């Protein structure tokens, strides 16, 4: 991916995070678990539903379009009519296939950027109260109980509070 | 705003099943969940279950777990609700309501106008006294209404 | 099972395109069978080319007029379009192979036919020749049609050879209709989108 | 389930409060919303996330949550505010689901030839057998009906 | 935005920076102010003017194209001519609308990348002589008078000179 | 470039790295040299060959399409036939030129992302055993002989081993 996160420094995905597209896995003395990140999953679902609606709205429905009949003395306009019908089909087929190919690439890069944005948000929060251990994990220098973990996932982690409590 | 429009009223016999629908304006894909809530006469609302956009996952209340099936045709901007093994106690007004975001939650901010499902052992019959679905009247043990 | 009596159908492709924007019509007898023709032989114009369970018959909407005891008076009948919708009108022209059969069926030497409106004006001189046999008849019947705009009148003036019309059609248009060619059968299904291979039941864009 | 008082009443211009009491499985560990319901109409959201109002809900509606009890408050009571009020929250009890309170009503201050024969006893202008519940006339007197088969 | 800067870790925009698209706001004892970053605003104006010219040049002007007349016996070629005219209009309408939708998305991401590039340039300059305080601001560990600030904005900040002068 | 690497913080290219698109230049007491990074050059060659094949496959070959002849009484259908032929040529010319313009932009950004991904991979490896000296170079705090350098380029650098051996 263009942003190095998905299939990048975060080596793989989580079948155990079921409530969203991006999120957290935590691990402290009380226990472990997954939790989707609602705010960022929501923003992506906004954009992707918008993307799909955009594709729909641009392909107005085809109304009644039947063929025509020609005599054995009208083959030039018969072939012209065939040329027109075939031509437009070749063009909408190209348009349809190309749009989906290009939008598919952008959609995947979009998800990749969203994961990277989330990781950097947490990194910016924890600063040097935790060790960046690669694979997208932060190892805390202080005890981080469930309330501590919950505050990281809310974006209201308290870097001054824990900077004095390092192990 | 958003308009939720439920399908017409239904009158069904016990043990059968009913499939009602809810058509949403705009879209047709939505970024918010939709759930179904019913309310029997003289009762509070009770949530039945809901469905999540893109993921398509569903959650059902324990009371209807096992006989309710929520589905979505996102291209038609429509959501469906199928309820089976109907009891007389299932007679209620059924609403679809949308949530503020993509997860089903206690907060449903916009509702449809609701549609009724009546579950009775009766069948439709013309009056002579002894008529069925309402065109104040009282209902006998027969399930038939008799008015004056 | 189209034209059983041989001949060329004039502007038949254009007629098909006119009907693909037609949802319904009003079929009436523009010239009643017996009321319109008093001194003309009507019921003597069947043929073996157009059969009907052994016996001979003919087109149900056109009528083949012939001589009434070696007499065929010149026709000058007309119809004003007091219907509000455009009236489709068809007729035919008969070309017997032998000049004897011209006086055998129309009693007149060298006949003429004229049809008239505002979008049509033409005269026909029947051509007699030894054409090959198709359905047993060496003669040819050449079929014609014209649309009568509301308020206009059509006119047929002839001395034989004119295959008069009985029933015409007052058309109601509905763009969003057409003609399709399919071998697939008809059912009591109801759809909102139809193709010649079958009906589509979908909300997808392609 | 969530328990509310069945019924509360007050005079116009007063402030009332509707309590919603649950357990640690519902209110004590999740957000609480409130809905207003008028006869013939769908539930209308008044309060979400314990104490926030949607657009269009007036200042006099308010909510709060203390530990295990939530509370709706209404001030400047109007005649149009007489309705049913319901709290709702996300219960993690057995399988998780949305659960409503019980509700709180706010008040502001020839035939005998077919081998069958039925009785007719009507009643109105007040203030084996089926019985009609007391409906409401345009007169605003109570009316009903009753039959003994 | 795909790069997390605009409406990202830099929470909002500056109505008081009037001379360009991206730039600086400084704050020291002598005073405060805005200043656009000329070199990066110029590069973006190069590309966007180029983008707009590209759209223009690809839509060659329509020359004289009038309708045609047909008789009541020519409805097949009349409808064919109508089919052709309508078809091409549907295709250029699709082309026009789609190009603008896609270019609009890329233009916004482009600006987002330009802001992020600028922020990282400064970060790479200041190194650990200043504290990354989020929201796109650097808090200096040494006194940074107007000449000091001017050199940061020129890209010629003197990390050795000030590494010895920290407060 | 959208990722700030090519013509960005890595000021220029290497005519002396001949065996690939992205790679390393090392410098220790034993000597110096270039070396392409096979794994990342391969991934890019996969995608670019795929991109070029995609363009090819979408432009199906034109089969026999000859003109037609018309009389001096058939100029309306003559001009219609000309309108059709010209119209489709204008549309495939637009399609061809636009696809190449857009794919060219994405291809360049693609290479830019690949370089940035590589640089951050190494940075994540070396951690604080080396000094980020800008221009894409890392200056080691420990002696890094050829085996040490070879392990960096294999992605199996041994941060614990050398953290004790700093100069
Ligand atoms: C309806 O169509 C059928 C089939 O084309 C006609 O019948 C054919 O007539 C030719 C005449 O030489 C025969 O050789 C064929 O054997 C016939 N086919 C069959 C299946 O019988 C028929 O004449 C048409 N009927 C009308 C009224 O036009
Ligand atoms: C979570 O963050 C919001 C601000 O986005 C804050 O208002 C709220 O109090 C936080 N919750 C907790 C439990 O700290
Ligand atoms: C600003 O930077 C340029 C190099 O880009 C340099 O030549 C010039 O001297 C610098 N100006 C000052 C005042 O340092
Ligand atoms: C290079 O890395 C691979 C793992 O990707 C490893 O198996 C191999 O042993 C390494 N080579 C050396 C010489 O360390
Ligand atoms: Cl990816
Ligand atoms: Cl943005
Ligand atoms: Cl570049």
């Amino acid at each position: 991916g263009l942003f190095g996160a998905i299939a990048g420094f975060i080596e793989g995905g989580w079948t155990g995070m079921i409530d969203g597209w991006y999120g957290y896995h935590h691990q402290n003395e009380q226990g472990s678990g997954y939790a989707a990140d609602l705010k960022s999953t929501q923003n992506a679902i906004d954009g992707i539903t918008n993307k799909v609606n955009s594709v729909i709205e641009k392909m107005n429905t085809q109304f009644t379009a039947v063929g025509k009949e020609f005599s054995h003395l009208e083959r030039r306009i018969e072939n012209l009519n065939k040329k027109v019908d075939d031509g437009f089909i070749d063009i909408w087929t190209y348009n349809a296939e190309l749009l989906v190919l290009l939008e598919n690439e952008r959609t995947l890069d979009y998800h990749d950027s969203n994961v990277k944005t989330l990781y950097e948000k947490v990194r910016s929060q924890l600063k040097n109260n935790a060790k960046e251990i690669g694979n997208g994990c932060f190892e805390f220098y202080h005890k981080c109980d469930d309330t501590c973990m919950e505050s990281v996932k809310n974006g209201t982690y308290d870097y001054p509070k824990y900077s004095e409590e390092a192990k | 705003e958003v308009q939720l429009v439920e399908s017409g009223a239904e009158v069904k016999k016990p043990g059968s099943s009913v499939k009602v629908s809810c058509k949403a304006s705009g879209g047709p894909f939505r970024s918010y969940a939709i759930s179904w809530v019913r309310q029997a006469p003289g009762q509070g609302p009770e949530w039945m279950g809901g469905i999540i956009p893109i993921f398509g996952t569903t959650k059902y209340a324990p009371k209807f777990q096992g006989r309710v099936t929520i589905t979505a045709d996102d291209f038609a901007g429509t959501v469906y609700m199928e309820l089976s093994s109907l009891r007389s106690e299932d007679t209620a007004m059924y609403y679809c309501a949308k949530h503020m975001g993509y997860q089903v939650r206690e907060t449903m901010d916009v509702w449809g106008k609701g549609t009724t499902v009546t579950v009775s052992s009766a069948s439709t019959k013309g009056p002579s006294k002894d008529y069925f679905p309402e065109p104040p009247a009282v209902l006998q043990s027969s399930g038939l209404y008799s008015l004056s | 099972n189209g034209t059983c009596y041989p001949g060329d159908f004039i502007n038949y492709e254009e007629l098909r395109e006119q009907l693909s924007s037609v949802s319904s019509f009003e079929k009436f007898e523009i010239f009643p069978k017996t009321s319109s023709w008093p001194n003309h032989e009507t019921n003597k114009g069947v043929t073996a080319a157009c059969p009907h369970a052994g016996t001979n018959s003919f087109y149900k909407n056109l009528i083949w007029l012939v001589k009434k005891e070696n007499s065929y008076p010149k026709i000058n009948i007309s119809y004003t379009n007091n219907r509000g919708k455009e009236v489709l009108v068809l007729w035919a022209i008969h070309h017997p192979p032998t000049s004897t059969d011209q006086q055998s069926l129309y009693q007149n030497a060298n006949s003429y036919v004229f049809v008239g409106s505002s979008r049509y004006s033409r005269k026909f001189e029947p051509e007699i020749a030894t054409r090959p046999k198709v359905r047993g008849q060496a003669g040819r019947m050449n079929y014609y049609w014209t649309l009568v705009e509301p308020g206009d009148k059509i006119t047929f003036e002839a001395t034989g050879n004119l295959v008069v019309p009985r029933y015409a059609f007052a058309l109601k248009r509905n763009s969003g209709s057409g003609i399709i060619i399919s071998e697939t059968p008809v059912h009591d299904c109801d759809t909102t989108c139809q193709t010649p291979n079958g009906a589509i039941n979908t909300s997808l864009p392609f | 389930v969530l328990t509310q008082p069945p019924s509360v009443s007050a005079a116009p211009g007063q402030k009332v409060t509707i309590s919603c009491s649950g357990s640690s499985s519902n209110i004590g560990n999740d957000y609480v919303s409130w809905y207003q319901q008028l006869p013939g109409t769908a539930p209308k959201l008044l309060i979400y996330d314990n104490n926030k109002r949607p657009s269009g809900i007036p200042d006099r509606f308010s909510g709060s949550k203390s530990g295990t009890s939530a509370t709706l408050g209404i001030t400047g009571l109007q005649t149009g505010d007489e309705a049913n009020y319901y709290c709702a929250t996300w219960d993690r009890r057995p399988t998780a689901y949305v659960v409503f309170g019980g509700g709180t009503k706010l008040t502001v201050l020839e035939e005998l030839q077919a081998n069958k024969a039925t009785l007719v006893c009507l009643i109105s202008d007040f203030y084996g057998v089926e019985t009609t519940t007391p409906s409401k006339q345009s007169n605003n007197k109570y009316a009903a009906s009753s039959y003994l088969s």
